[PDB]
RNA sequence: GAGACACGGUCCAGACUCCUACGGGAGGCAGCAGUGGGGAAUAUUGCACAAUGGGCGCAAGCCUGAUGCAGCCAUGCCGCGUGUAUGAAGAAGGCCUUCGGGUUGUAAAGUACUUUCAGCGGGGAGGAAGGGAGUAAAGUUAAUACCUUUGCUCAUUGACGUUACCCGCAGAAGAAGCACCGGCUAACUCCGUGCCAGCAGCCGCGGUAAUACGGAGGGUGCAAGCGUUAAUCGGAAUUACUG
């Protein structure tokens, strides 16, 4: 409060930790799928969310979400994760980039195609 | 020694030159001592294409500065035209 | 003056698994084929496309994949065949990265493909047709 | 870079007439000017404060036909110039070349005048200018070059301009097809249905 | 064998201009007056139309198509484009015939037979 | 050595790579290109010393991956184009419907025009000042040599470059996508689905009439880009000096 108190101890700030620490300030990271499985969300949601465990090129082992309907991911698949936590899955902080590296785009997707790696349907 | 040469400060295909007094070991567009005018080779008419501070130039020549070849030609233009 | 002849557009993808060719016809995917051609560098890719062969392939690296794409346009003009290959996309008012031509005349798209396949002889498997 | 869709649809949404057609017919004779476009056009919901400023900015952007990046650059220029920022923005839009060509009479619409300017049919001070966003200055003489004086659409656009109101800050000669930009138009010289305070406020959110 | 056929619908009927290696080889005309694309394309697809429109002297309308016929080894195809031929875009109308043709004259016979009864005999240049 | 404890110098040691007749020797791209590797990810082993600048030389000149340019890339900023005017049978088809119609929509077509840019042909600035040959005069000098200085003549000097720009030709031709539409937040309906499949920045949505999921029609916002992710400040007066 007082300025004598400020001269002896200035005001300090909040070193803000990032929610995506395994990206290390990179927009994407490449990793290999250690395991592909399904999890149940927490309340009040009910589903079988598609999820994978990924070992990154920097050695981190993280859990990534697979958005969209259907996927071709197996063990030993080389994917790209981007960042962005799933609200309702505990401990899932990254999204798999559809259409990049091994991961393929969603089928029959006609709207928001660029968010799922789907080519424009020629006709 | 200390020279009086031209530094290329323009855009691509539209060069513009500053006449500077610089130590000769420095880079062309690098460190200099004094700026004593400019030269615009692609200047339009009714526009000042060349302007030289002939009083500071004569001051540096008296102290032993050499003149570049292209600047020695500009001085003959600023004097013959005048 | 129109210059409309038989035409094929061939999307070519080099990747760590090999070389995939997708043949389009009036914008319709008409045929597929694959080749065991693994060549990572652009220089080696362009050398293969021009010469029709390359002596040593690169190693397959499933943990570090890649994908490099070209488009070939084949036209069967009345007296000669042309193929122009562009990196990543058709730029027709700009020159082809690779340009090949043959004196023989083929009337139909099947003859046109035969020219393509014979230049890359021994590499592409038989056509999967739709 | 330009809008190439239906033109009356843009004025049905804005509610008023943007003069996007030559004016040979009454606009009510060509569309439902009172009803917004689309399936849900009859419905007229309430408009929030954000949606009121937005619609006012889209109106001016569509009268002159300027996209968002170039129009945002006008605001920075208008806000930097000394004086009424809301009035500096309408004076910059009124000094465009494709707008001067329309107000003089050489174009039926502003899109038509834009094609005249870009097809090298307009000369400013005796030099052929090609840019629609070219700012015209006071005491500038803009004329139609001799090769284009034979176009029938230039004559048709001059008789339509007689039906409109004469701009005072211009002096056009329909014989020689030349005009003089003598001064920048004041706010009173322009329309009164434009509320430019809404535009200035929208660019300070 | 290949033929490029410029087709013009107008109020006077249907004009066929037949090109061969870029040379105008033959011409013919038909009394087929059909203003609408739907009626035109239906005629083009079906080879006939039951009722023609009435000729208007006062109003002249002109709608143009190009048919390209190719004699592939085991089929003939005829693709007709609105306005102009674009090969990377898809044909507006697609037709196919399970026949072998020896020459351009037979290929015209196929064309003639799809639009049977309409076109007069060829004027050749 | 004026200057270094020296990027393309010397000596010693060390690791690495290479040559050897086994005794011994050679090497240092964080120069420009390029290769391999690492990475989400970042380019051609181009042309020229024409200009500017540097080294050496009396100079001519030689050298210069400095530099000037060329290639590749929507990586950014800025400009322009993808036509203009007319046009109600408010066509067809699509979608919705209270089955009356509504909407897509002057939008299309049709009609009359225009040709930027791209394409083709022709023409054509500036970046060049110098240097070299000649003479004429002046300057010094024994010398009207030589040299220097200053004019005047005669031949020339451009990598870019098929330059910018200008003229001509044909024909609307060669040129629009991306995200969003529960509230925040501009923009709503039908169908599929049934706490599944999925969505999600926050609040939240989905268990049979879902404007929230998926498709469609319509719409809104940006536009040669548009979204997403990462990152910083802002809003945050939420470290407050202002406060
Ligand atoms: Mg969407
Ligand atoms: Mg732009
Ligand atoms: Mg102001
Ligand atoms: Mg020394
Ligand atoms: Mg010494
Ligand atoms: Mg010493
Ligand atoms: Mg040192
Ligand atoms: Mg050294
Ligand atoms: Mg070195
Ligand atoms: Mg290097
Ligand atoms: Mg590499
Ligand atoms: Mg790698
Ligand atoms: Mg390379
Ligand atoms: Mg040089
Ligand atoms: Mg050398
Ligand atoms: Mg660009
Ligand atoms: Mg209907
Ligand atoms: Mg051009
Ligand atoms: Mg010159
Ligand atoms: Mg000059
Ligand atoms: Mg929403
Ligand atoms: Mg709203
Ligand atoms: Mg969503
Ligand atoms: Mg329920
Ligand atoms: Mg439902
Ligand atoms: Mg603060």
């Amino acid at each position: 409060a007082t300025v004598n108190q400020l001269v002896r101890k200035p005001r300090a700030r909040k070193v803000a930790k990032s929610n995506v620490p395994a990206l290390e300030a990179c927009p994407q990271k490449r990793g290999v799928c250690t395991r592909v499985y399904t999890t149940t969300p927490k309340k009040p949601n009910s589903a079988l969310r598609k999820v994978c465990r990924v070992r990154l090129t920097n050695g981190f082992e993280v859990t990534s979400y697979i958005g969209g309907e259907g996927h071709n991911l197996q063990e030993h698949s080389v994917i790209l994760i981007r960042g962005g936590r799933v609200k309702d899955l505990p401990g899932v902080r990254y999204h798999t980039v559809r259409g990049a590296l091994d991961c393929s785009g969603v089928k029959d997707r006609k709207q928001a195609r660029s968010k799922y790696g789907v080519k424009r349907p020629k006709a | 020694m200390v020279t009086i040469r031209l530094a290329r400060h323009g855009a691509k295909k539209r060069p513009f030159y500053q006449v500077v007094v610089a130590d000769s070991r420095n880079a062309r567009n690098g460190r200099f001592i004094e700026r004593v005018g400019f030269f615009n080779p692609i200047a339009s008419e009714k526009e000042e294409g060349t302007r030289l501070d002939l009083d500071r130039i004569a001051h540096w020549v008296g102290q032993g500065a050499t003149i570049s070849d292209r600047v020695a030609a500009l001085i003959k233009e600023v004097n013959k035209a005048a | 003056v129109s210059k409309t002849y038989p035409t094929l557009h061939i999307l070519l993808q080099f990747n760590h698994r090999g070389l995939e060719a997708r043949i389009f016809r009036h914008g319709q995917l008409w045929a597929e084929t694959h080749a065991e051609v693994v060549l990572r560098s652009k220089t080696k890719q362009i050398s293969f496309l021009s010469n029709g062969s390359y002596p040593s392939m690169d190693a397959t690296t499933p943990l570090n994949p890649w994908k490099s794409t070209y488009q070939a346009v084949l036209r069967a003009e009345p007296h000669r065949v042309t193929m122009d290959v562009y990196h990543k996309r058709i730029r027709p008012f700009r020159l082809p990265l690779v340009q090949k031509e043959w004196r023989t005349c083929e009337e139909n798209v099947f003859g046109l493909y035969h020219v393509f396949e014979t230049h890359y002889a021994g590499y592409f498997s038989d056509l999967l047709i739709h | 870079a330009r809008y190439l869709g239906p033109k009356l649809k843009l004025s049905r949404r804005e509610g008023t007439d943007l003069f996007l057609k030559s004016g040979v017919r009454a606009i009510d004779t060509k569309c439902k000017i009172e009803q917004a476009p689309g399936q849900h056009g009859a419905r007229k919901p309430r408009l929030s404060d954000y949606g009121v400023q937005l619609r006012e900015k889209q109106k001016v952007r569509r009268i002159y036909g300027v996209l968002e990046r170039q129009f945002r650059n006008y605001y920075k220029e208008a806000a930097r110039l000394k004086g009424n920022t809301g009035e500096n923005l309408l004076a910059l839009l009124e000094g465009r070349l494709d707008n001067v060509v329309y107000r003089m009479g050489f174009g039926a619409t502003r899109a038509e005048a834009r094609q005249l300017v870009s097809h090298k049919a307009i000369m400013v001070n005796g030099r052929v200018v090609n840019i629609a966003s070219y700012q015209v200055s006071p005491n500038d003489v803009v004329s139609i070059r001799e090769k284009a004086k034979k176009q029938s659409r230039v004559k048709a656009a001059l008789e339509l301009a007689e039906q409109r109101e004469k701009p005072t800050w211009l002096e056009v000669d329909a014989g020689k097809m030349e005009g003089t930009f003598k001064r920048k138009p004041e706010r009173s010289d322009l329309s009164a249905d434009i509320n430019e305070h809404l535009i200035v406020e929208l660019y300070s959110k």
